[PDB]
């Protein structure tokens, strides 16, 4: 028996080669690895809490846009329509 | 691109062929028609590739081992073959065998006429090869001679593609012996590409393929050919490809 | 032939050095035999066997490669006039233009040989160096590979006080006369210097503009063509396109040298 | 065994960059400039350094300037500087 | 990097010196390069035409060679921002060349992924030696891919048998394939003689595969029982 | 994604260029015994052969056996690797 | 001209694009024209390419971006094992054809999509393949299971009559390591270009 | 007549031993198909001849290397210009007493 991190499972419909069995390969896999990126105002979304919590941090502060990794106008509108939000009830 | 050698007295051999043994159209069929198809088979096969450099020969001794890509080998292998085919035929570039050519067939069957020698070749191209093939006269690293056949275009170079007998037919118990011995010997190879070590050398190439006799000596008579064949051929060729 | 060849018996088999020897003689005689292969390129063919300045076309130097620039972002603008257009990211040397500063260079390089100037070959690149090495046989010239230790031409008595100078016919006969210390210190300067990557020695092209000496140089689309007497607009980065280059050079100069040679003989 | 500095100067560079001596001694004349002592605040203390810059030149339009420098006496300093001149002559239209 | 005046004036510089007598003998250039001239004409030559396509780089369309009215049907009566601006920077930036046949290989091999499998030599050989008479797909000197099908499409364009682009490339992609199809039925035919005539092969493809393969697990399985102990303790 | 380019620095290096080798066979061996014997009482004998092969492991040396060009290639291909423009 | 030489010419017949080189993603065909040289071209560094390639290159097939960057190198990865899949393919004989009743498209504005197979096979359904031993019925294939079963350069589903534990249970996740045998069904190929094999192990 | 330099190395960096390395290249090249089946002058002594004071360990090191492979030509095939070359870079017992016992 072994665990599951030093083990690469190849899909089903996928080629591979003989380095993809290697450990070298699963270290690459590591190391290389939505609505609003969709395109549309993030301003719509206030109403709409369980959507705008997925930009959030488990605590409450919104991320950023080198985490987000959003447009920096869709970032600060979809900051804005957080600010909204919390200042409603609702979020 | 691979192109066919000028012959010397080309212009001569159109006119004529060759004295004996093949006649103008005949020649034609076998060399100034066939060989040129041949060449541009190879060149269309191996025109991007890497192949396209080397010589037939080289090819040949490149790709032997490669299951896949055997159609390269057998053009590869057919134009070397009826090059020496053909140079062993031309009549100039009268000659007799060698002394030490004799001296050397002598030591290898056991001490047999150079007659008899050649009576015993056209018997084995009767028997062996079904079809097309060829018939040479080969030298190994033991230095005494014997005859191969190959079955269509066979090298007689690398033994695995020796193509020396038809498993499409029946074989007998020996014959699968040698196979299995032979097999034993490519996996005991231990290389990447698994190329075993070979030094066999032509001799006498003679061409059983349609492609020389039939014209001239119809459907039958190959024999016929083949014997007249050994009777006119340059043998100051033959002494060159013989001496270490 | 083979003198230390010992030959093994009549009823032993084939020796190893003897098996060698026959599969050479085979090679040399029945190998190279079912075809003949017309149209395809050798590299070691363009070293031995290059082309004269005038047998030279367009189409030629596109096949070595010449026409192939540097890159978009690594432009020098300097280079402007040399270059034909842009495509797959990358400044394309117009090749007419390198055609016909080939050819100055090549008639300059073929004037000096004649002169019985010496002419020196810089390519500090990895492969450039048996290439160079070749040029420099042809003509009777110099070469460097090892790299460019700053000062040769203008601190010359420092760096090359120690080595030995020669005599020379108007032949290139060594008659071999004692040279006088006064006469072995002078500095021998080329007259030519002929460099396959300028912009890796900045260095060379500096002091022969300091120390007076006309230069060639193959300017890529990001090399300042001002820094040397004839530049050849090219692609300096492939091995081959400059053994082209360098192999034309080479061969207009041994032609010079024949041509002077001739004259003297005369 | 043991003007002449001069000579010596043009011998030099002669040596060094194939210039004819002969024309360096005659025809060359020099001409100081500019003669500063100099120094340099080292950790071993002020260390000074004589500076010269001397133009020579061919009155037929040939003109050089050169600048030396010595920690021992002048005479080497100016020596340098005429050196560098005559490295760097120049025809002036 | 500023415009050198000192490398091309070399021979001016020592006809000066060769004048004063600092220079008592001539090098063996000094004739040479007299004889043949440098450049020393560093300039910014502009250009007309981008000569991949042949547009005309200079020309403006004026407003009386646009008579009729333009999309969303506005006649156009005025010169526009752009047709103001001075675009000298466009006569002298060097030209994007672009060909039809790009579009043509991008297709190609989006409809024909595998076809990139084939390895491509890119080492020229003489590209004036060549002939190819594109009536059909095999030539001597070039082997069978995606560029011989998109010449072949060229040529049929050219000659105008199928006036259409895309109808033309279909034609040639379809004279591959059968072409390709006998190509795949030579080698294995090939294979099926050599096999019968007792040929022998002693590594197979597969085979080699999974020699390759075996070498890389076995790496990994020393590799990760050290990674495991790593991991207990 | 947002490229980050540098300005010309005087010279690319790290640090400390870490050469991450592996653990100690000695201390692995150590940590499961205390790892045994926090289980299973002071000292049974499931963790037997386990202390053997502690003791032959640390009998000449408290440790059983005892770097990464890295910058030397960063100081090699600064040069190169710059988007540095023309002289 | 020049231009149209250029257009002709073999850096202009690789077709451009600047997919990534590390792709860790799925990979169910090739992503690069994949590139070899000659011996003598390689022991010279000549890939037909801008620049020389480093002499640590010791490979003669690569596979690449862009001809030259801003960083002074050609972005590329000195490897070709799509065509060694190929070629495996090949080799197993087993000819790819529609589940789906539909005419081959082989035979008779643009469409992007695969035409077909993406030509790995260019192979017809109906033949059948001759030995010494006889006609070959059932295709034997060495592989390697996982967990799915690598066989020849693709995964493929597997079946079988029972499930063997010995092999299985006496090396849970290290069943990679043995080799076993297989009986490949049919090849079927989806719209993303993926190859659907099938296997049966053999024992 | 006219004063020139002897080697056609003269402006590079050690000239002496690169053009002692090019007569080995040029050996090796011409009997680079010779099949292949120790005392070697130092460091010290080929600096003499060599390069001197510019000589480096590198270009010793592939020096060594160049005479080496050619003197592994099997002796059998190899010429007298390549031995010729190589040629350069060559170069108490205590018993027991009368009566039988060792002193020490
Ligand atoms: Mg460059
Ligand atoms: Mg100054
Ligand atoms: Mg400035």
């Amino acid at each position: 028996k072994i665990d599951q991190s030093l083990s690469k499972k190849l899909p089903k419909g996928t080629i591979y080669d003989p380095f993809d069995f290697s450990m070298g390969r699963i270290h690459l896999d590591r190391k290389y690895q939505d609505i609003m990126k969709s395109g549309a105002n993030p301003l719509e979304f206030y109403a709409r809490p369980r959507i705008l919590s997925r930009y959030v941090t488990s605590t409450g502060r919104i991320q950023h846009r080198d985490i987000t990794g959003l447009s920096a106008k869709n970032q600060r509108r979809l900051s804005k329509a957080i600010r909204r939000c919390q200042a409603i009830g609702l979020m | 691109i691979h192109v066919v050698p000028k012959l010397p007295n080309s212009k001569a051999l159109l006119q004529n062929g060759v004295p004996n043994i093949l006649s103008s159209s005949g020649f034609k069929t076998v060399w100034f028609d066939y060989q040129r198809y041949l060449c541009d088979k190879l060149t269309l096969a191996t025109a991007g590739q890497s192949l396209e450099s080397y010589y037939p020969f080289h090819i040949l001794l490149k790709t032997a081992g490669n299951p896949l890509q055997s159609n390269i080998f057998n053009l590869a292998s057919s134009i070397h073959n009826n090059h020496l085919f053909v140079e062993n035929i031309l009549p100039s570039a009268k000659t007799e065998p060698s002394r030490l050519f004799l001296s050397k067939i002598k030591d290898s069957f056991n001490g047999s006429d150079w007659e008899v020698v050649k009576e015993e070749m056209i018997y084995r191209a009767e028997n062996e090869v079904l079809g097309q093939g060829w018939l040479f006269l080969v030298e190994n690293n033991e230095k005494k001679l014997f005859i191969l056949t190959s079955n269509n275009n066979g090298t007689p170079y690398y033994f695995p593609r020796n193509q020396s007998f038809d498993l499409n037919s029946a074989i007998s118990i020996d014959e699968f012996a040698t196979l299995k011995q032979m097999k034993e010997l490519i996996g005991k190879s231990t290389k990447l590409n698994g190329k075993v070590q070979d030094w066999t050398m032509p001799i006498i190439c003679v061409n059983l393929w349609d492609h020389a006799y039939l014209h001239d000596y119809g459907v039958g008579n190959r024999s016929k050919y083949v014997k007249n064949v050994l009777d006119n051929l340059n043998w100051s060729v033959v002494n060159n490809r013989i001496f270490s | 032939p083979y003198p230390n060849l010992i030959p093994s018996a009549n009823d032993k088999p084939y020796s190893s050095q003897e098996l060698f020897l026959r599969q050479l003689n085979h090679s040399m005689r029945t190998a190279k035999l079912g075809a003949t292969i017309s149209k395809v390129y050798y590299p070691h063919k363009d070293i031995f066997y290059p082309p004269l300045p005038e047998n030279i076309t367009v189409e030629s130097l596109m096949s070595a490669g010449v026409h192939l620039g540097q890159s978009t972002s690594l432009w020098r603008s300097s280079t402007q006039s040399y270059i034909y257009g842009e495509y797959k990211g990358i400044h394309i040397i117009d090749l007419n233009q390198t055609l016909s500063y080939l050819k100055r260079a090549a008639k300059v390089v073929e004037g000096v040989s004649e002169s019985g100037g010496i002419i020196l070959f810089l390519g500090t690149r990895q492969g450039q160096k048996r290439g160079l090495e070749e040029a420099a046989k042809k003509t009777h010239g110099y070469y460097v590979s090892t790299r460019w230790i700053p000062g040769t031409l203008t601190n010359s008595t420092e760096i090359s006080g120690i080595w030995e100078k020669q005599e020379i016919d108007s032949n290139d006969n060594p008659t071999e006369r004692a040279l006088s210390p006064n006469e072995t210190s002078k500095q021998v300067k080329p007259d030519l210097l002929v460099v396959l990557n300028p912009t890796e020695n900045r260095n060379a092209l500096l002091e022969a503009i300091k120390s007076r000496v006309p230069t060639i140089a193959i300017i890529d689309t990001d090399s300042e063509p001002s820094l040397v007497t004839y530049p050849i607009p090219g692609n300096d980065d492939s091995l081959r396109s400059v053994n082209f280059l360098l192999g034309v050079l080479a061969r207009a100069g041994q032609r010079g040298l024949q041509n002077r040679l001739a004259r003297n003989n005369e | 065994l043991p003007k002449s500095k001069s000579a010596d100067v043009a011998a030099g560079l002669h040596k060094q960059t194939g210039v004819d001596p002969d024309y360096i001694t005659r025809k060359l004349t020099m001409k100081p400039l500019v003669m500063k002592r100099v120094s340099n605040q080292t950790g071993k203390g002020k260390i000074a350094s004589f500076y010269a810059l001397v133009v020579v030149g061919d009155k037929n339009g040939m003109v050089g300037l050169g600048e030396g420098k010595s920690r021992e006496e002048m005479s080497k300093a100016i020596f340098k500087a005429h050196w560098d001149a005559v490295r760097n002559l120049k025809e002036i239209p | 990097m500023k415009i050198q005046t000192n490398a091309v004036n070399v021979l001016q510089r020592t006809s000066a010196y060769l004048k004063s007598g600092l220079l008592k003998e001539t090098p063996a250039w000094y004739n040479v390069v007299a004889s043949i001239p440098p450049s020393t004409k560093f300039t910014r030559e502009p250009r007309f035409k981008n000569p991949s396509n042949g547009h005309i780089i200079g020309k403006l369309v004026d407003v009386t060679e646009q008579p009729h009215a333009n999309n969303k049907g506005l006649y156009k009566t005025r010169p526009n921002s752009s047709d103001k601006r001075v675009g000298v920077k466009r006569l002298y930036r060097p030209p994007k060349l672009t060909y039809v046949e790009d579009r043509l290989r991008s297709l190609f091999y989006k409809q024909h992924p595998w076809e990139l499998s084939r390895p491509k030599i890119l080492v020229e050989n003489e590209i004036g030696d060549e002939n190819y008479d594109w009536s059909h797909m095999l030539q001597i000197g070039r082997p069978l891919d995606g560029e011989s099908v998109i010449q072949r499409t060229m040529y049929l364009i050219k000659t105008k048998q199928y006036g259409d682009m895309v109808e033309a490339y279909d034609h040639a992609r379809y004279e591959f394939y059968a072409l390709r199809m006998q190509e795949e039925t030579e080698q294995q035919v090939a294979l099926e003689e050599a096999e019968m005539f007792g040929s022998l092969f002693g590594v197979s493809a597969i085979e080699h595969g999974i020699q390759k393969e075996q070498e890389v697990l076995d790496v990994w399985e020393k590799k990760v029982v050290e990674e495991t102990e790593l991991m207990a303790a | 994604p947002p490229v980050y380019r540098l300005p010309p620095l005087p010279r690319l290096k790290v640090k400390k260029p870490i050469i991450r080798q592996e653990a100690n066979k000695c201390l692995v061996l150590m940590s499961n015994l205390l790892q045994c014997w926090s289980s299973y009482g002071h000292m049974s004998p499931k963790c037997a052969g386990l202390v053997t092969e502690l003791k032959s492991c640390t009998s000449e040396s408290a440790l059983g056996k005892r770097k990464s060009n890295i910058n030397y290639h960063a100081a090699r291909l600064y040069d190169r690797i710059n988007g540095k423009p023309h002289d | 001209t020049l231009a149209e030489l250029l257009g002709r010419s073999r850096i202009a017949q690789v077709a451009n694009n600047h997919k990534p080189l590390t792709y860790t993603g799925k990979k169910f065909h090739p992503t690069h024209q994949i590139i070899e040289t000659k011996p003598s071209t390689l022991y010279r560094q000549e890939w037909g390419l801008k620049s020389a390639i480093p002499s640590k290159i010791k490979s003669r097939y690569l596979v690449y971006n862009d001809l030259d960057t801003l960083e002074r190198i050609t972005t590329f990865e000195p490897r070709g094992g799509t065509q060694w899949n190929r070629l495996r393919f090949q080799e197993m004989g087993v000819p790819i054809v529609s589940n789906i009743g539909r005419q081959n498209p082989f035979f008779k504005k643009f469409n992007t999509e695969i035409i077909g197979t993406g030509g790995l096979s260019y192979s017809l359904p109906g033949k059948l393949k001759n030995s010494p031993n006889g006609v070959i019925q059932r295709t034997v294939v060495p592989g390697r299971i996982l967990n799915l079963a690598a066989i020849g350069g693709f995964v493929a589903d597997v079946v079988f009559f029972q499930s063997p534990p010995s092999s299985f249970n006496s090396m849970g996740d290290f069943i990679r390591m043995k080799t076993f045998l297989f009986e490949i069904l049919e090849a079927s190929m989806e719209k993303n270009g993926s190859v659907s094999m099938h296997a049966r192990l053999l024992e | 007549r006219r004063i020139v330099p002897k080697l056609a190395t003269f402006y590079s960096a050690n000239p002496n031993h690169e053009d002692r390395i090019n007569r080995l290249e040029r050996l090796l090249r011409k009997y680079i198909k010779l099949p292949s089946q120790a005392p070697w002058i130092s460091f010290d002594e080929y600096a003499l001849i060599g390069g001197g004071t510019k000589l480096k360990p590198t270009q010793y090191t592939q020096l060594l290397y160049m005479l080496n492979k050619l003197h592994n030509i099997d002796p059998q095939l190899t010429n007298d210009e390549i031995t010729s070359e190589l040629s350069q870079y060559y170069k108490k017992i205590k018993t027991l007493d009368e009566f039988g016992r060792s002193i020490a």
